[PDB]
RNA sequence: GAAGUGUGGACGCCAGUCUGCAUGGAGCCGGCCUUGAAAUACCACCCUUUAAUGUUUGAUGUUCUAACCCGAAUCCGGGGA
């Protein structure tokens, strides 16, 4: 039973990965709970249409991304305050959805995915340059300053 | 090694003519003296079968007379004659110690049916250079002392191994790309004359070129 | 497809030739062409050995995640392949 497994194959598999499962089985459970679809002229010319629409209709959003963060080059700084006290340092610290919280309240919507932080930096009070992931491409920075509180 | 360049030369892939195979069979030397090029076949015939073995002989391109060196191999009464016949090497069963051990001079190999058995068992040497005796070669029969006489007449017999592949001395090594190609074409017209009545399919699957060592060229037997 | 000769060089370890070089005597293509201690030519087999690189499959270890498990009314939280 050739099927397009959509749902569960690497995080996301809704490009067209066509697999022979089982028959009766399909039809039964990942049909109806949405998980992947039959592989048959139409469709596949209708799908894959989708391939196409994604990258033609694609890069409004990163190109007013990218110009709108650049735009912040202009405005400068994101105050945030937290607990401090250890000789400049902080009794905790500011994780991917403090930035993202905080970040946002400053007029910018981004995720805490789009956050890229290996390791929580964020433990003194200062200036500092956190980086961001737009997209696997695309990536960006932006200027935090920790106040003590 | 002393093949590094000298796999450049052919392509493997690829079926040259004969003119090309001998033009090609040079390009194939820069070695020591003339290596005798052979002409390996691959027979579509049953090894097993009597009715299916080849064996004769061609007219290809000097070697015949009293230079010719006979060797006889007979038993009793048969060695004296092959003796007053006056062939340079005679001797019974015992020699053929010394042929499995190594001298190998000598031109043709005369001997009588009943040491035929003996001689056969060690005629995986001689079998592939043509030298063992057979009767259609006229080369066993009681009367030794008038083969060895008839023999400076003028043949270089071949015959098809166990494996099923027969080759021969189309010449040697080098040889004007004409003299070569000449006897080439000789030779390979006068095997798929030979070719038997029962054989059935490609008699010839595939011709080439053989001798001792080198490189691979395939041809076109057409 | 310049190298070979006779007296000169190298990247993993030991020798015949080969290439863009440089040159002479050793001869022109050679080297090639019958010495006990110094010896010969063109398409497949067998140990094939050893070494290096690339690809595929299996097993083990480590890390990351959408499974899965638990807490919560829910959001969500903890744990975690």
């Amino acid at each position: 039973m050739q099927v397009i497994l959509l749902d569960k194959v690497a995080n996301l598999g809704s490009l067209g990965d066509q697999v022979n499962v089982k028959a009766g089985y399909a039809r039964n459970f990942l049909v109806p709970q949405g998980k992947a679809v039959p592989a048959t002229k139409k469709n596949i010319e209708f799908f894959e249409a989708r391939r196409a629409e994604l990258e033609a209709k694609l890069a409004e959003v990163l190109a007013a991304a990218n110009a709108r963060a650049e735009k912040i080059n202009a405005l400068e700084t994101v105050t945030i305050a937290s607990k401090a006290g250890d000789e400049g340092k902080l009794f905790g610290s500011i994780g991917t959805r403090d930035i993202a919280d905080a970040v946002t309240a400053a007029g910018v919507e981004v995720a805490k995915s789009e956050v890229r932080l290996p390791n929580g930096v964020l433990r003194t009070t200062g200036e500092h340059e956190v980086s961001f992931q737009v997209h696997s491409e695309v990536f960006a920075k932006v200027i935090v300053n920790v106040v003590a509180e | 090694k002393r093949m590094r360049v000298i796999r450049e030369k052919v392509d493997a892939t690829k079926q040259y003519d004969i003119n090309e195979a001998i033009a090609l069979l040079k390009e194939l030397a820069t070695a020591k003296f003339v290596e005798s090029v052979d002409v390996a076949v691959n027979l579509g015939i049953d090894a097993r079968k009597s009715d299916q073995n080849v064996r004769g002989a061609t007219v290809l391109p000097h070697g015949t007379g009293r230079s010719v060196r006979v060797a006889v191999f007979t038993q009793g009464a048969n060695a004296e004659a092959a003796k007053a016949a006056g062939a340079e090497l005679v001797g019974m069963e015992d020699l053929a110690d010394q042929i499995k051990k190594g001298e190998m001079n000598f031109d043709v190999v005369i001997a009588s049916p009943d040491a035929m058995r003996v001689v056969g068992q060690l005629g995986q040497v001689l079998g592939p250079r043509g030298l063992m005796p057979n009767p259609k070669v006229g080369t066993v029969t009681p009367n030794v002392a008038e083969a060895v006489k008839n023999a400076k007449a003028g043949q270089v017999r071949y015959r098809n191994d166990k494996n099923g592949i027969i080759h021969t001395t189309i010449g040697k090594v080098d040889f004007d790309a004409d003299k070569l190609k000449e006897n080439l074409e000789a030779l390979l017209v006068a095997l798929k004359k030979a070719k038997p009545t029962q054989a059935k399919g490609v008699y010839i699957k595939k011709v080439s070129i053989s001798t001792t060592m080198g490189a691979g060229v395939a041809v076109d037997q057409a």
